[PDB]
C-alpha cells in the first residue's frame, strides 16, 4: 500500500453487515422516533405499539 | 423472554415463611431465547 498507487490498487476499508433473523426475540431494533405530544384532541395515538 | 419478578418484605419470624399477602411486582424481563429446563441455587461461604 503506497499513498501514489492507483485508485484500483488503493487499500479500502469494507464492513459487511450481516442481518439474521432466528425463533429467539430480536432485540437490535431500529430508532421508532416520536413526535411533539399534541392534548386534548381527538388524536389516533400510538404508545408502545 | 424471561420474566424476574420480585419483591422485599421486612419480616421478624424466626423460622417458618410467615402468612400474609404480597404481590410481585414485575422486575426486569430478560430476551434471552434460549431453553431452561433446570436451575441452581448459589451460596457463599465463610472463611476463617
Amino acid at each position: 500500500f503506497q499513498p501514489t498507487n492507483g485508485v484500483g490498487y488503493q487499500p479500502y476499508r469494507v464492513v459487511v453487515l450481516s442481518f439474521e433473523l432466528l425463533h429467539a426475540p430480536a432485540t437490535v431494533c431500529g430508532p421508532k422516533k416520536s413526535t411533539n405530544l399534541v392534548k386534548n384532541k381527538c388524536v389516533n395515538f400510538n404508545f408502545n405499539g | 423472554y424471561f420474566k424476574i419478578y420480585s419483591k422485599h418484605t421486612p419480616i421478624n419470624l424466626v423460622r417458618d415463611l410467615p402468612q400474609g399477602f404480597s404481590a410481585l411486582e414485575p422486575l426486569v424481563d430478560l430476551p434471552i431465547g434460549i431453553n431452561i429446563t433446570r436451575f441452581q441455587t448459589l451460596l457463599a461461604l465463610h472463611r476463617s
